[PDB]
């Protein structure tokens, strides 16, 4: 992903204050709530009927922690996203059969979560930089 | 198709938005222009810089249309017919741009209403914006 | 939102399809399975080989669903309510797969009705299948 | 795009019987008719109101001939597709501002045109091989 030095500095600075446990679980739960067809993949997690049940699922929170850890790993290697997300791409394509559009949906949900968490600190330039990082992670995973 | 629960959620969220609708719409337009370059091409006669009065007025118009849609959720196709003709027949806007504008509106609402943006309200607003987009992308 | 002219076009094209609808449905499903293998994950108990009786029966069911949708084009949302609940609430099918099946149906129609597949008929059938995919995707 | 020898032979054999002038104009006109928002990029071609006027447009026919020539050039270089469509990708992304979804829409319209022109000879295996080639051309252009 090509980013300006200011864009990369802003992305790193915003990711500095991201709480790893809270941000990932909330993004995954909001994905499962807003796009209900995504629960097909996570049926093994457990009760996902109501939004309050989705947001209060320890398995969902733990998987969100894992997903956001992968996002952080991709952030630390922004110049080699395709090589960073190769094993995960194979896992999601060959074994899970997740459609590539769902990666873009999850990235957009994560951007909304970041905006909800940071408020006015999530300026439009920061949103643009994070949109590009999210698209790069999604294109790397869809490979 | 919306339900009474998410219809009430949408009405409450937009009422909490209130008089800041024009500011929110201008901010959403600026976010869309910054995040996506292709959307700007539809505004070659505009001044698309930060703090632009033209973008401010267009955001005011977009927010007024969204407020009308909120007030007229049950007859959206008949309430947004002129906008449908404008966007589809005359402007010929790609539906992907409608999706991007809906996303940027959601981001602005999340950034400005932390307490109001619960997951249920997020889903309700996503469905409402999707309904508006499909109404505007229909060719009669 | 279908026009009367496109409605007439779709009705005439499906009437010309006639009794070969079940074979066309089975061929469309086979094309979808062959060109988009991720769609096969929705049929784990099915035999998806060429000329399979299970795929033939499912294609016949899909074809009769499309036939009654054409016969009830004015009232699709309640003519396909049971199917919409099964597709969205029980099966949880991605709308991308609905787009893929609509494309494969269009390819089958093009291959089997060369004269009937004018550009106008193509557009009418494309938007009719898009409307059918909309009703099945919507969840209530 | 990776193809089996059988798929590659079938694709080449079917493409050897394609009439370049008719197939390209048909695909472009059907794109303009089915997806009317694509006429924004061709508003300089003249009359595009009626479908009969769209398919009877000499400018549309010539542009479709050029597009199918590019498709054939990509077909001859199925291993070098990103390199062949670098100039076209730059042209479509920087000066024309075409969304990548339109490339996939045009590819699907071309597949429908091939099925319409070849009838029973367009078997589901041939369709799958051509779908993969069309997806690769769209991905190469979208870069
Ligand atoms: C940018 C987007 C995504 C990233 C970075 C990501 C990352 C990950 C990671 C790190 C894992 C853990 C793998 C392991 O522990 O071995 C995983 C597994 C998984 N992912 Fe994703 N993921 C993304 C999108 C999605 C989406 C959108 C879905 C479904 C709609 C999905 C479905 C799954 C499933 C079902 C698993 C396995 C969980 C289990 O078996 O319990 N992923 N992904
Ligand atoms: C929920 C989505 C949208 C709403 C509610 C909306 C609403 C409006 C309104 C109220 C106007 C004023 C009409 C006029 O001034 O003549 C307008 C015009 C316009 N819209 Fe939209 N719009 C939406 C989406 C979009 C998108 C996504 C784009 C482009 C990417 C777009 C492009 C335009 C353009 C170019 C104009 C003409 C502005 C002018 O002539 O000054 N619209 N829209
Ligand atoms: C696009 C138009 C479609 C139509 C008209 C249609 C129609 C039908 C019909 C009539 C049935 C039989 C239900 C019953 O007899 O109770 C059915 C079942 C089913 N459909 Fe669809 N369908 C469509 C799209 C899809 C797509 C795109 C998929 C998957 C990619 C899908 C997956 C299924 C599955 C898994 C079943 C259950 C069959 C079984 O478990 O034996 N459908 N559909
Ligand atoms: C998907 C595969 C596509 C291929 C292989 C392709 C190929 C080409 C080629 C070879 C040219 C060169 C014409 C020249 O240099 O004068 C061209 C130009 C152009 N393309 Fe495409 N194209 C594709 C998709 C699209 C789509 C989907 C659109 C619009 C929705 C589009 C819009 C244009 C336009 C507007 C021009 C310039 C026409 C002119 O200046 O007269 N292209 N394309």
């Amino acid at each position: 992903v090509h980013l300006t030095p200011e864009e990369k500095s802003a992305v790193t600075a915003l990711w500095g204050k991201v709480n790893v446990d809270e941000v990932g679980g909330e993004a995954l739960g909001r994905l499962l709530v807003v796009y209900p067809w995504t629960q097909r993949f996570f049926e093994s997690f457990g009760d996902l009927s109501t939004p309050d049940a989705v947001m209060g699922n320890p398995k969902v929170k733990a998987h969100g922690k894992k997903v956001l850890g992968a996002f952080s790993d991709g952030l630390a290697h922004l110049d080699n996203l395709k090589g960073t997300f190769a094993t995960l791409s194979e896992l999601h394509c060959d074994k899970l059969h997740v459609d590539p559009e769902n990666f873009r949906l999850l990235g957009n949900v994560l951007v909304c979560v970041l905006a909800h968490h940071f408020g006015k600190e999530f300026t439009p330039p920061v949103q643009a930089a994070y949109q590009k990082v999210v698209a790069g992670v999604a294109n790397a995973l869809a490979h | 198709v919306l339900s009474p629960a998410d219809k009430t959620n949408v009405k409450a969220a937009w009422g909490k938005v209130g008089a800041h609708a024009g500011e929110y719409g201008a901010e959403a337009l600026e976010r869309m222009f910054l995040s996506f370059p292709t959307t700007k091409t539809y505004f070659p006669h505009f001044d698309l810089s930060h703090g632009s009065a033209q973008v401010k007025g267009h955001g005011k118009k977009v927010a007024d249309a969204l407020t009308n849609a909120v007030a007229h959720v049950d007859d959206m196709p008949n309430a947004l017919s002129a906008l449908s003709d404008l966007h589809a027949h005359k402007l010929r806007v790609d539906p992907v741009n409608f999706k991007l504008l809906s996303h940027c509106l959601l981001v602005t609402l999340a950034a400005h209403l932390p307490a109001e943006f619960t997951p249920a309200v997020h889903a309700s607003l996503d469905k409402f914006l999707a309904s508006v987009s499909t109404v505007l992308t229909s060719k009669y």
